[PDB]
């Protein structure tokens, strides 16, 4: 929160939640996409 | 092919001797050098 | 004889185990030995000199007449995967050996003067000994596996030799941004063997050839797999040496001590990106769309490193981004069928090179004996002016370096280039006639760093900046003159830019029936002599620009505003590249955090 | 050998420790405890040598060394232990590992009587777990480990390292909930309840219930070792420590995990490792290119290289599931060759926390004008940790590449994407490690980090750790063939075993 932007790691949106939840479900629906497509696409 | 074993019972025993050797030899944590009790706190 | 083939695998060791030698007593002590600065260097010197005797025997028993050896043994074995490692004696393995030592032991030889007002004195030493040791092990490699292993081992020891001082912060950044720059084609070379090693299984070079063949006409695959297992290949000598994606890591790497440059840009890094394609030769000539797409994107940055190279104000940038036109030459030339011309033109630019580097570390030390402690003031080209008078020999012998790498009339580059222009004549025309206006733009701004550096008028500094030669260097009023380290190997590397041009003529092309590819002419002629009027075309436009003056370049600069100021920068190549990289990079792994 | 080895090694340092409450009278510090815990860890690592370089052979496949011990009549604890050929350099890296830890332990002051204590109970439990081969005790010498490590973690650690500590005992508490349940569901499949392990892989089970059995294994063994879901642990536990326990904690203690990972999910039952040997795989590239991502943006010194811990364990978790005899051959040498890098650069960051106060990377910018050996112990650790040759851990993942392009039933679009997948990890995982050592070292000279903390440049006795730490990884990086013939026939009988199971 205070002590994660102090480089040049510094931008607007850090803690805000709506970019955060779509970046995380976003992610997590890749994540689970790649292991469904894993799942049926291998062994066959 | 090489094995472990000649190769490593000629190099474990200056392993144990000098051990003691550089145990003995300090400099830095002597005269004070450091203001703490030596973990992180 | 068959023992001295025999024991012909401690070459790369001697160095290896001088450096050991050196760094575990520089660790232990680092007081004691530190006062020890010319004997440890003189052990050095003494095994480089074994290590060049080694050399010359071997190149002198395989240009005698004799059989390829190799020597291989078992390396991590498994079950049914059995992998075999060792080393192979070649003639053209012999005529590397040969260069690469006679390089390091000459930047050597510049280095024990270099180095004489550094207090690090031991360890550049030791640095040298192993990248001159990694240079000899990735030498003879037969295998692919330790051909990657001695990649690794130039990769981290160039960015080792890259931070030295660790006080400047543009060479903090430089040795990052070029092992990450090693590190993309560190990338396409392990996506290349692991699709080699899915394709074939066979070690051999000769063996995946015809593996790759026999897979070729019986139909099992696609040529399209096999176009891009290639490009996947030549991704590798694309980001390590100097092509048109990945260029930007060398005037980076530029910045530093001058035989650490002498080392990168002659025959180490430079020729083994060569060099890996040159071992993947009976692969390559299979298809031949990776062969037009690399001799396209070497003609493409060799038109654009001469159009970069024009308006720049530092003389060892300028020569880099020529050394990265003349690769231009030399990759375009190996995907034409070009090979031993390619071969023999890496061998002259590397021995002129290495001289043209040494001269012009030899006027950056008389600079810095001049000017003080400031680099942008040193580096410039604004205070150049009136060196001839002081430094009559390497002047001359910057001469002879300045005009061997244009040469209009026979010299050493003369015949080599008019073999590659007629090979891309025979190829494609566009590519010949870009080529030829890209030899005579190289040869304008050579003739501009020529008659900006030693011939004019002596140029003072403005009085606002600092003016005083006693900030941590000896104190010398005049330009002074090395008097006898620097001279001597300004003059060893004189008569070989004589001899090779003689000794590779077209007529009776020993070059040929040395080197060979594992399987008179009117036309020729009119090729070298429009290069050789192309040539005088340079020379006549660079020679009154600056000696006489009357087409003064700042009118030309008011003229075209946008064409001067798109390529006044580099060619706005990086603030494109680092940028939006950096930035997504740095977003994508907040968002992750 | 009619003499009992291993269960005097193990029970030796836990009868030595009831020395170190005796104490008689220093006058100072604590120096004879630590003399007498050197000593003692010294003649246990020879004693570890000596039971190793003459009864131990490499012709029979199965366990040279068997004593079994009738402990009661009753559920069946029985004190059987014996050495595999994938278990047999483990013992050696263990004692090792400990034994520079307790030689590296020299500054402690404040109590260092249940230090080492608690370190001497520890390094009877970590030849304990490995040395075992029974069920329950194995679950016992697991548990065993529960208390010392957060004690000491508890008792010191950074800042507000009370929140780390109790979630380090209710993960580790989480972690042992299910290893009884797994156990007592394979041994209650029909008959023989004896908890022999050679009866247990002889028994025969169902398609679900064998799902079910490799399901409440693989919730265990991903909450010990570190996978994207289950690894929120590791920055508290191993961010918040001092170095000679985090030496133990990133080195034999993450490799305990994933050799009983091994142990456990090929040998009793490969039927059900196949179906989620390409989930195992994914979540592997994952954890390889989500541990770069993440590590990259942390500004924390320790979590920088604590995240390395899942980035290089990513490759032991793609090369388990590769179903090849080099692919399995390569997980012990990755591990081995990731506790003796771990191990040294997590001693050598609590060694220039000493020296610097404060853990921040922008106001270290001129620690290297002064100190040199310490900068070069720093560069060649990172440089054997990225990708070098002559360091085993480019061998370690050349294998595990080897082992995984010539694979069978992932033919056309799995081999090409997960390596493809790995070469982007790979590009990602020296990123953070080369921005760290351009933004501490190189640069200019700060006046105020001179002024309010002074630096002494290091002993001759931090030379020697490294030196003892970095020549076996060279040696095993310069010639594999030592490591290879160790556990070659149990790698070939394991992945003989798993394609007799594996059809087609
Ligand atoms: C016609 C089409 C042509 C396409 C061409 C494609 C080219 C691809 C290769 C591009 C290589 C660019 C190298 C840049 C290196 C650099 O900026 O400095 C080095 C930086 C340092 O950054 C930061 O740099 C800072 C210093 S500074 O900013 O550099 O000054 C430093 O402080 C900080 O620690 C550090 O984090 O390193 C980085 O972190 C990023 C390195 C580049 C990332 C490589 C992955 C990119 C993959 C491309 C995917 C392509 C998609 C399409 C696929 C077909
Ligand atoms: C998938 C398999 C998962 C297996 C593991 C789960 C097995 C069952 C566990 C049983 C649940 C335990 C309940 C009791 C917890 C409690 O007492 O907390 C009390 C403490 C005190 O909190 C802290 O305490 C501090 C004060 S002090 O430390 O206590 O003194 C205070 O400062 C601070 O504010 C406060 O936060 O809380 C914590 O330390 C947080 C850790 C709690 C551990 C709960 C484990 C459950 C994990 C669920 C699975 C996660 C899955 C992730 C993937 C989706
Ligand atoms: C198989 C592959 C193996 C790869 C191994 C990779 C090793 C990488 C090491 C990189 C170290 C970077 C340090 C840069 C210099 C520095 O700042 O510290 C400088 C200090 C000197 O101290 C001090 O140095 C000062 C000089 S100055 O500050 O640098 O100017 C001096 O003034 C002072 O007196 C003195 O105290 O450190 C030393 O130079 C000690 C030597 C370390 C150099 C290692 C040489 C590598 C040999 C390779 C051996 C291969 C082994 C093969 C096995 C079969
Ligand atoms: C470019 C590439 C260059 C690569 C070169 C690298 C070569 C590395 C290969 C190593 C494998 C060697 C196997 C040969 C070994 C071999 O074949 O002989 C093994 C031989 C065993 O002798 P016998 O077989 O006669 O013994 C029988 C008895 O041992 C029975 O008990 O003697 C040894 O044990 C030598 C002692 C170990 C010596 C270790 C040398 C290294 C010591 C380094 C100490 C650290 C230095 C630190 C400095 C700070
Ligand atoms: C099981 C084995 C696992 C591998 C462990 C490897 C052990 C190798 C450790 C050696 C690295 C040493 C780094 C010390 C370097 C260092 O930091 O200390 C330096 C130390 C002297 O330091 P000073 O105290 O003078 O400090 C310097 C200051 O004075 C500054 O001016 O040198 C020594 O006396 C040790 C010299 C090494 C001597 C090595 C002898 C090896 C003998 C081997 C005999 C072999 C017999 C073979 C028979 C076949
Ligand atoms: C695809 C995108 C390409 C965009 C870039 C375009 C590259 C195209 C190539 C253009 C050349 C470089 C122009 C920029 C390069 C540039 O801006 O610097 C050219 C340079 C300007 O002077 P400097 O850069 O030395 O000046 C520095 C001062 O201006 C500082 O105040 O000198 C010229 O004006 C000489 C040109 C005479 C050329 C005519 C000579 C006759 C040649 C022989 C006749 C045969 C015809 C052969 C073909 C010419
Ligand atoms: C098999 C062991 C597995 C680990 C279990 C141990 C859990 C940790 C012990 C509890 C904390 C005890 C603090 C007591 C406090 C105490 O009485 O001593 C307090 C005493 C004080 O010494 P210090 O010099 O630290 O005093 C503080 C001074 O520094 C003043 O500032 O510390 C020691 O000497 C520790 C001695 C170890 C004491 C623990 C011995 C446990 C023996 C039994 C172990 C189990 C046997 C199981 C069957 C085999
Ligand atoms: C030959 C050549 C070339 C080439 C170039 C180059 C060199 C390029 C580059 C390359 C590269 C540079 C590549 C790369 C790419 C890759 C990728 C694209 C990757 C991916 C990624 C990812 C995937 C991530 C993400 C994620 C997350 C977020 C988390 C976890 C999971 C995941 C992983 C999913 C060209 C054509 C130009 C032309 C000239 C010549
Ligand atoms: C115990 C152990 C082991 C071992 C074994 C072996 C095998 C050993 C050794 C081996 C070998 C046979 C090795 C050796 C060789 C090599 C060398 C000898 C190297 C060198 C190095 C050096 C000496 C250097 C140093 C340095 C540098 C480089 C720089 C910086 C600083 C320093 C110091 C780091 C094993 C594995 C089982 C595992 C477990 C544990």
């Amino acid at each position: 929160a205070t002590d994660f932007n102090r480089g040049i790691m510094k931008f607007d949106g850090a803690d805000s939640p709506a970019m955060i939840a779509i970046s995380a479900v976003l992610i997590l629906g890749f994540i689970a996409g790649l292991i469904w497509w894993a799942l049926h696409t291998a062994y066959a | 092919v090489i094995s472990v074993k000649p190769i490593l019972l000629a190099m474990t025993p200056v392993f144990i001797l000098l051990c003691l050797f550089f145990g003995t030899r300090n400099g830095f944590y002597d005269t004070d050098q450091y203001h703490g009790n030596g973990s992180a706190h | 004889m068959e023992p001295l083939y025999q024991y012909a695998w401690l070459i790369p060791v001697l160095p290896l185990l001088g450096a050991l030698i050196v760094g575990f007593g520089l660790i232990a002590f680092s007081e004691t030995t530190s006062k020890l600065r010319r004997p440890s260097a003189i052990f050095i010197m003494a095994l480089m000199a074994i290590a060049m005797g080694h050399s010359l025997t071997l190149f002198w028993s395989q240009v005698q007449g004799h059989l390829p050896y190799t020597q291989m043994i078992e390396w991590a074995a498994a079950g049914n995967l059995h992998i075999a490692m060792g080393y192979v004696i070649d003639p053209l393995a012999a005529l590397m050996l040969v260069i690469v030592t006679t390089v390091a032991f000459l930047v050597m030889l510049y280095s024990d003067g270099y180095m004489a007002h550094d207090p690090g004195y031991v360890r550049f030493f030791a640095y040298l000994s192993l990248f001159g040791s990694s240079m000899l092990g990735l030498v003879v490699s037969p295998n692919l596996v330790q051909v990657y292993i001695f990649w690794e081992l130039v990769g981290m020891c160039s960015y080792l030799l890259i931070g030295f001082w660790y006080d400047r912060k543009s060479a903090a950044e430089a040795a990052q941004k070029a092992f990450v720059t090693n590190r993309v084609g560190d990338f396409g070379l392990l996506l290349g063997m692991v699709g080699l090693f899915w394709a074939t299984g066979t070690f051999d070079f000769a063996g995946m050839g015809d593996r790759l063949t026999e897979l070729v006409n019986t139909g099992l695959l696609s040529p399209s797999l096999a176009a891009i297992l290639a490009i996947l290949v030549f991704l590798g000598p694309v980001a390590k040496s100097a092509q048109f994606p990945l260029h930007v890591w060398l005037p980076d790497a530029m910045e530093g001590p001058t035989p650490i440059s002498a080392l990168i840009h002659a025959a180490t890094m430079v020729a083994a990106g060569v060099f890996l394609i040159a071992r993947m030769f009976p692969v390559f000539e299979q298809l031949p769309q990776v062969m037009t797409t690399i001799a396209w994107t070497g003609a493409f940055t060799a038109f654009m490193g001469a159009t970069i190279a024009i308006t720049q104000n530092d003389i060892k940038k300028s020569l880099a981004y020529s050394t990265i036109s003349q690769l231009g030459y030399m990759v375009m030339g190996m995907g034409v069928g070009a090979y031993s011309a390619g071969l023999f033109h890496l061998m002259t630019h590397a021995y002129f090179k290495a001289m043209l580097f040494l001269g012009s570390g030899s006027v950056i030390h008389s600079m810095e004996g001049v000017v003080g402690h400031n680099p942008d003031l040193a580096q410039d080209m604004r205070y150049m002016g009136g060196l001839r008078k002081y430094m009559p020999i390497t002047g001359a012998t910057f001469l002879v370096g300045c005009l061997a790498i244009s040469g209009v009339p026979p010299f050493a580059g003369f015949w080599s280039k008019d073999e590659i222009l007629g090979a891309v004549f025979h190829a494609n025309p566009a590519m010949w006639l870009l080529t030829w206006l890209t030899a005579g733009l190289t040869a304008f701004y050579m003739f501009r760093m020529y008659f900006m550096t030693f011939e004019g008028k002596f140029r003072n500094v403005p009085p606002e900046r600092q003016e005083h030669h006693d900030h941590h260097s000896h104190h010398a009023a005049v330009p002074h003159e090395s008097p006898w380290t620097m001279t001597l190997p300004l003059v060893v590397l004189a008569i070989p830019s004589t001899l090779i041009g003689f000794v590779g003529t077209p007529f009776n092309n020993l070059f040929e029936v040395f080197i060979h590819a594992p399987g008179d002419l009117t036309e020729f002629l009119i090729l070298g002599g429009s290069s050789v009027g192309i040539g005088l075309m340079g020379i006549t436009v660079a020679y009154l620009m600056y000696l006489k003056g009357t087409p003064s370049p700042q009118a030309i600069a008011k003229a075209i505003q946008p064409l001067y100021q798109f390529s006044l920068h580099k060619w706005y190549f990086d603030e494109l590249y680092e940028a939006v990289f950096i930035k997504g990079c740095r977003r994508l792994a907040r968002q992750v955090l | 050998s009619t003499f009992p080895w291993l269960t005097t090694i193990i029970l030796f340092p836990i009868v030595a420790a009831l020395a170190i409450p005796f104490i008689p009278d220093p006058t100072g510090k604590g120096r004879p405890i630590r003399w007498y815990a050197l000593a003692v860890g010294l003649i246990d690592f020879a004693l570890i040598v000596y039971a190793f370089t003459n009864f131990y052979d490499l012709n029979t496949p199965g366990m040279q060394l068997w004593e079994s011990y009738d402990w009661i009549p009753e559920i069946g604890l029985r004190w059987s232990v014996g050495a595999d050929g994938l278990s047999m350099p483990l013992i050696l890296l263990t004692g090792f590992i400990t034994t520079l830890a307790i030689l590296a332990a020299w500054p402690v002051t404040l109590k260092p009587r249940l230090f080492y204590f608690l370190m001497l109970a520890m390094y009877g439990g970590q030849i304990a777990v490995f040395a075992v081969q029974d069920m329950l005790v194995f679950f016992l010498a697991w548990e065993l480990e529960l208390i010392p490590v957060y004690l000491l973690l508890a008792i010191w650690g950074g800042h507000k390292r009370q929140y780390a500590a109790t979630k380090f005992i209710l993960y580790t508490a989480g972690s042992s909930l299910f290893i009884l349940v797994a156990g007592l569901a394979m041994a209650f499949y029909g008959d023989t309840v004896s908890f022999d392990m050679q009866t247990l892989a002889a028994k025969d089970y169902a398609l679900g219930f064998q799902l079910l059995v490799y399901a409440g294994f693989l919730v265990a063994y991903g909450v010990k070792l570190p996978i994207v879901p289950l690894h929120t642990w590791l920055p508290d536990a191993h961010g918040e420590a001092t170095a000679p326990v985090h030496m133990l904690l990133a080195g034999i203690l993450l490799k305990m995990g994933g050799y009983a990972l091994i142990r456990m999910n090929v040998d009793m039952l490969p039927a059900a490792h196949a179906k989620f040997a390409p989930v195992l795989v994914i979540l592997g590239v994952v954890n390889i290119i989500y541990a770069a991502l993440t590590s990259y943006a942390q500004r924390n010194l320790k979590r920088k290289i604590a995240y390395s811990s899942i980035s290089h364990i990513g490759f032991v978790l793609i090369g388990i599931a590769s179903f090849t005899n080099l692919g399995m051959s390569g997980a012990v040498l990755q591990m081995v060759s990731h506790g003796l890098i771990g191990a040294s650069l997590f001693f050598l960051v609590g060694a220039t926390y000493d020296r610097t106060h404060t853990l921040i990377l922008e106001e270290m910018g001129g620690v290297g004008q002064k100190m040199k050996k310490i900068f070069a112990m720093f560069t060649a650790c990172s440089l054997a940790s990225l990708a070098l040759p002559g360091m085993s851990g480019f061998v370690a993942e050349l294998m595990v590449f080897i082992g995984f392009a010539t694979s069978d039933a992932y033919s056309l679009p799995f081999r090409v994407i997960v390596v493809f997948l790995a070469a982007v990890g790979v590009i990602l995982t020296p990123i953070y490690l080369l921005s760290m050592l351009r933004e501490i070292f190189y640069g200019p000279e700060n006046k105020e980090l001179v002024e309010h903390e002074a630096l002494v440049d290091a002993e001759p006795r931090e030379v020697f750790i490294i030196a003892c730490l970095l020549v076996p990884i060279i040696g095993i990086g310069l010639y594999p063939k030592l490591l290879t013939q160790i556990y070659d026939a149990t790698t070939g009988q394991v992945i003989a075993r798993a394609r007799e199971v594996l059809p087609t």
